[PDB]
């Protein structure tokens, strides 16, 4: 098993950059492919970003292209997402979820753990 | 004459490092009446991990599961064939006693499947825990169920959203049969009511 805590989270000014961090605990020492979810008010959850197990392929929604920025560190056993030029539309819970083998995945029923979430507000 | 057999769940025992149920271990719970511990099914069962060995889930070795009428901690589906239709793997599961929560809150956690419904006929007691089903795009029949007739404690609470709305499952005639009671069903045979209006030779009505 392993457990995702989401850290880094909070309100922003609109247009202001941020960073989420998730911390992995338990058995964090195999391949997984960590990926960001995010889920707005009324609407169904969505794929944000996503990042392999040795780092080297990453995959972002059209709606963060330019914007985020994922990266790991599997030393620390963590994954960020930087969030530059934020907008009131990235305003909802975001949830760091982690799928077991090398690859990320773009939907998320490909992966197995996930966090409680942090609520994010532009 | 009644065999019984009581087997670890994942996370305990032979599967203490096992994350779901997968191709290796699921031949292990073959004669399996009892899980003492906790079912995780999740979606690398189905996509396989070669970082341990282990081949994807053939659909048909989930036929293994028909036998477990008892499962001591908590039972959670997280992916499940998307050629099927229900649980029924679980058909014949009549007790989760939740002594053991996911995250120390749900029992019962049904998640992101593209069942129609649940299945879980023989389903008669969840003596403790939460629970929750959610995300299940085609998902009915889940808001009729009574759930007090199958709690223990006054304070189990349950977590049904994201599923298909009922407007949708009502207009597709996606209800309880009408041999049924207002109790609810676990689909639209009348051996899925919880309790028959009129009289039952047995399961169905
Ligand atoms: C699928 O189940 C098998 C059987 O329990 C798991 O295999 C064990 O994995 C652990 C950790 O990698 C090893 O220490 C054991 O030696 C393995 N046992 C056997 C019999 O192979 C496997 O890890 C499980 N896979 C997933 C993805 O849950
Ligand atoms: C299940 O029971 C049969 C006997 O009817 C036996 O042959 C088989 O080995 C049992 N399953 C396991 C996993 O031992
Ligand atoms: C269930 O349906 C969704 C589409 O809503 C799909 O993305 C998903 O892959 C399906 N589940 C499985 C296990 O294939």
């Amino acid at each position: 098993q392993v457990k995702l805590e989401e850290s880094g989270g909070g309100s922003v000014q609109t247009g202001g950059s941020l960073r989420l961090t998730c911390a992995a605990s338990g058995r964090t020492s195999r391949s997984y492919g960590m990926g960001w979810f995010r889920q707005a008010p009324g609407k169904e959850r969505e794929f944000v970003s996503g990042i392999s197990w040795r780092g080297d392929s990453t995959g972002y929604a059209d709606s963060v292209k330019g914007r985020f920025t994922i990266s790991r560190d599997n030393a620390k056993n963590t994954v960020d997402l930087q969030m530059n030029s934020l907008k009131p539309e990235d305003t909802a819970i975001y949830y760091c979820a982690a799928a077991a083998g090398s690859a990320w995945y773009g939907t998320l029923y490909e992966y197995d753990y996930w966090g409680q979430g942090t609520q994010v507000t532009v | 004459l009644e065999e019984k057999k009581v087997c670890n769940g994942i996370g305990i025992g032979e599967f203490k490092d096992s994350l779901s149920i997968n191709a290796t271990n699921i031949k292990h719970f073959k004669n399996c009446t009892s899980i003492s511990g906790d079912l995780h099914i999740l979606p690398v069962a189905f996509r396989g991990d070669s970082f341990t060995h282990t081949p994807p889930l053939d659909p048909q070795e989930l036929d293994i599961l028909k036998t477990v009428k008892e499962i001591t901690g908590f039972l959670l589906i997280q992916a499940w064939p998307e050629n099927r239709t229900d649980l029924h793997a679980f058909e014949n599961l009549e007790i989760i006693r939740g002594r053991t929560k996911q995250h120390g809150q749900f029992s019962l956690a049904v998640v992101s499947l593209n069942i129609t419904s649940l299945g879980l006929r023989s389903l008669k007691e969840i003596s403790d825990g939460d629970v929750i089903i959610s995300g299940n795009k085609n998902l009915c029949y889940a808001n009729t169920i009574n759930w007090k007739k199958l709690f223990g404690t006054s304070g189990q609470k349950t977590k049904i959203i994201s599923n298909r709305g009922e407007n949708s499952c009502k207009a597709t005639g996606q209800v309880c049969h009408a041999l049924c009671s207002p109790e609810g069903c676990w689909g639209p045979e009348p051996r899925d009511c919880v309790s028959c209006r009129n009289v039952s030779r047995g399961r169905e009505c």
